[PDB]
């Protein structure tokens, strides 16, 4: 309520993207032919949970 | 000392793909079996979280 | 205090993948002789472990 | 029975896939054309036998 913002997480179209994403963004498939992925930029990001 | 934060989270669905991220990032990757659609070329509506 | 434990088990057979993760991970890899019937797109009837 | 659960081993629908299955859930490719990967989640994760 303060900043008036919001964050993203991890998120993406495809479980095909969405097993690449993961170990963290060293890898990760972004974008691809239409599909595409969000990788979590937020204060939650780093943590387990 | 123990208490809540809660943030409010953006998730866009169904978009699509700019004109320019339509790419593979090498030639075989994401191929189906031969006799299948690939259906990664269509506007996606699924997500995945 | 030498105990014991029991635990319960899950396992699948005959299921069929759904189309969105029909995928290969890569184009060329599980091919056979080049005579020969990629029986890799079938239903699988089998259960390893 | 206090849980009313059960755990799913390391398991797979073809060697090729369990193969991968080794040193970890790493690299271990998870799907294939129809063909799929059961990584274990277990109490028994971690351990040898």
């Amino acid at each position: 309520g303060l900043f008036q913002e919001a964050y993203p997480i991890t998120c993406a179209s495809d479980p095909a993207l969405l097993r690449s994403a993961r170990d963290g963004e060293a890898h990760a498939r972004e974008t691809h032919f239409t599909q595409y992925l969000i990788y979590d930029a937020s204060p939650l990001k780093g943590l387990s949970l | 000392l123990v208490g809540a934060m809660d943030l409010t989270f953006v998730l866009p669905l169904g978009l699509f793909n700019p004109a320019m991220e339509r790419f593979a990032a090498h030639a075989g990757d994401l191929v189906p079996a031969p006799g299948h659609p690939e259906p990664r070329a269509f506007p996606p509506r699924q997500l995945f979280f």
